[PDB]
């Protein structure tokens, strides 16, 4: 069996989804070499767990689970199997025994306009943490106390979703980053 | 679906004491948990209106901590001002609030301008009698021709509030054709006021520049 | 944070009108908002509504009773653009349209026929949407004869009035802006023929009626007409 696996549109799309609304896609019965991921100069380290990036061609597996999102700077280090924080316990959590790694690179020249860009949103208020490999897209308000907020903005009533601020004049630690997650299972 | 009416059409205001306006509804807006659905808006002259008091007794950002929100059930009590109804699809607004400042009673100045000779050959004769510096609300200015009352041909324009001496100025224009103007010679306008014991009559005749 | 919009112009009854709104400084795709139109004569009035894309899976569109089904509006997530299309216009449909925006940021207990919201936190700059079957007319300024009866015998009020001009925005200057004492301006009044009439009068003492020169300048940018006319008693 020899066919061209669609590994191009997974991270070459014009517009990506939000952090809380990452898209899950499934591809099977396909082969693809991993040498195409060295084209970008600002490409970050693979820092892969379990399976080395060197021996990623001869190994054969079952399925590919790929999801992508756009996050700010100083945020790719929080994507770990065992980790805690804001974006890890609320939007995307990874299993401790999960085998695979992420792919990240700088995207300041694409996901940034001359005005304020707020098309990417992330959630930072939740009542409880989420299980790994769960997407929670919802606009239901939360209560910060005893006040029964029935969808009214005010004291102790805040929306979980907040919009990122991306500008070309911002620093390295606030630049947007295009991150696509790869998962390998046998 | 419903109509929201405001009791005070026009009241004077002073910086010494707060004012009071009310919006009257015809349906209950309590809904659940006592959440009254009625807003209040403040509109500057020639500017986009913003939000000051919302959801009845609750307050929003940008308040000067003076326009306190009070009201329960179908009764509420706090440029131009408007109120919102948030129960059905039509959002009824306020009609004619127009908060203006208290001013001393001043006698108005009646003036008349005869039409020019250039306007006579155009087939249309326009004569405007206006008045200036006087407490508002004297729109009962009438145009009289040879002791006869005419209606439906007079238009009145009202200017906004100035910051120099806070005095309005209303202009009442009257338009007739040349055929109706050449058949009459005496034209007069009546000016009335609450500060005048008797109305003042100003008249002129055709034949002089 | 502010809302900027444009696209207003002279529209014949019928046809289509291009009205667009833009958002900057805040998130656009997570906000439920609507449109608010204000007639020049009366106050504000509600026209339509549109639900957000990510707020609810099923989009909710609402319209006023007078324009139920007549207006077709939509929003675009890309480039922060909000649109408003037209199909038929009436002579009583003129107003000033405001880009309304709500602070609710959520939708609940809303059906396909009704949806309550709390308030509108911010409103953008309005657009001048005016309908007129007639075309553009050139302005004409007509002097008037002064009189000196009121405000004592030594004061005579005279002015320059404009008739048969189009459109509504017109600028009048007195003595090239030097004479600013006693200047008043009135807003436009609509006649039955669709034209406009206005007067501009500056109060002056009557002791300088034979020496001081009075000139009135009319500025009309859409008509591109500059007329200077002298007034004499
Ligand atoms: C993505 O697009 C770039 C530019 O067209 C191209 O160089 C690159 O090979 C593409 N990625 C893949 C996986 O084909």
């Amino acid at each position: 069996i020899t066919n061209l696996c669609p590994f191009d549109e997974v991270f070459n799309a014009t517009r990506f989804a939000s952090v809380y609304a990452w898209n899950r896609k499934r591809i099977s019965n396909c082969v693809a070499d991993y040498s195409v991921l060295y084209n970008l100069a600002p490409f970050f380290t693979f820092k892969c767990y379990g399976v080395s990036p060197t021996k990623l061609n001869d190994l054969c597996f079952t399925n590919v689970y790929a999801d992508s999102f756009v996050i700010r700077g100083d945020e790719v280090r929080q994507i770990a199997p065992g980790q805690t924080g804001n974006i890890a316990d609320y939007n995307y959590k990874l299993p401790d025994d999960f085998t695979g790694c992420v792919i990240a690179w700088n995207s300041n020249k694409l996901d940034s306009k001359v005005s304020g860009n707020y098309n990417y949103l992330y959630r930072l208020f939740r009542k409880s943490n989420l299980k790994p490999f769960e997407r929670d897209i919802s606009t239901e308000i939360y209560q910060a106390g005893n006040k029964p907020c029935n969808g009214v903005a005010g004291f102790n009533c805040y929306f979980p979703l907040r919009s990122y601020s991306f500008r070309p004049t911002y620093g390295v630690g606030h630049q947007p980053y295009r991150v696509v997650v790869l998962s390998f299972e046998l | 679906d419903i109509v929201l009416t405001q009791s005070p059409l026009s009241l004077p205001v002073t910086p010494g004491e707060p004012a009071s306006i009310s919006c009257r509804s015809s349906q209950s807006l309590l809904r659940s948990n006592g959440y009254n659905y009625l807003d209040w808006y403040l509109q500057k002259p020639g500017q986009s209106p913003h939000l000051l008091i919302y959801l009845g007794s609750n307050r929003a950002s940008g308040v000067p901590d003076r326009f306190s929100g009070s009201g329960s059930g179908t009764d509420f009590t706090l440029g131009v001002y408007y109120c919102m109804q948030a129960l059905q699809t039509p959002y009824t607004f306020g009609q004619g609030t127009n908060l203006e400042i208290k001013r001393t009673v001043a006698a108005p100045s009646v003036f008349i301008f005869p039409p020019s000779d250039e306007q006579l050959k155009s087939g249309t004769a326009s004569v405007v009698c206006l008045l200036n510096n006087f407490y508002p609300r004297e729109a009962k200015v009438q145009w009289k021709v040879d002791n006869a009352l005419q209606s439906g041909n007079s238009q009145e324009s009202v200017t906004e509030q100035d910051s120099k001496d806070s005095t309005y100025s209303l202009s009442s224009t009257l338009t007739l054709s040349k055929a109706d103007y050449e058949k009459h010679k005496v034209y007069a306008c009546e000016v009335t006021h609450q500060g005048l014991s008797s109305p003042v009559t100003k008249s002129f005749n055709r034949g002089e520049c | 944070v502010q809302l900027v919009e444009s696209g207003g112009g002279l529209v014949k009854p019928g046809g289509s009108l291009r009205l667009s709104c833009a958002a900057s400084g805040f998130s656009f795709i997570t906000y439920n908002m609507n449109w608010v139109r204000q007639a020049p004569g009366k106050g504000l009035e509600w026209v339509s509504s549109i639900s957000s894309n990510i707020l609810s899976s099923t989009s909710y569109i609402y319209y006023a009773d007078s324009v139920k089904g007549r207006f077709t509006i939509s929003r675009d997530d890309a480039a922060n653009s909000l649109f408003l299309q037209m199909n038929s216009l009436r002579v009583e449909d003129t107003a000033q349209y405001y880009c309304a925006r709500t602070r609710s940021r959520s939708v609940r207990n809303c059906t396909s026929a009704t949806c309550p919201v709390d308030a509108f936190d911010l409103w953008g700059q309005g657009t001048m949407v005016i309908v007129s079957s007639a075309s553009t007319k050139g302005p004409s300024v007509f002097p008037l004869a002064p009189s000196s009866k009121s405000t004592s015998g030594g004061t005579a009020a005279l002015g320059c009035l404009v008739k048969d001009y189009f459109p509504e925005p017109v600028t009048v200057s007195w003595n090239s802006g030097a004479l600013t004492s006693g200047v008043h301006t009135f807003p436009a009044v609509l006649q039955s023929s669709g034209l406009y009439s206005l007067s501009s009068v500056v109060t002056v003492p009557s002791s300088s009626l034979g020496t001081q020169t009075y000139i009135c300048n009319v500025n009309h940018k859409p008509s591109n007409t500059k007329v200077d006319k002298k007034v004499e008693p």
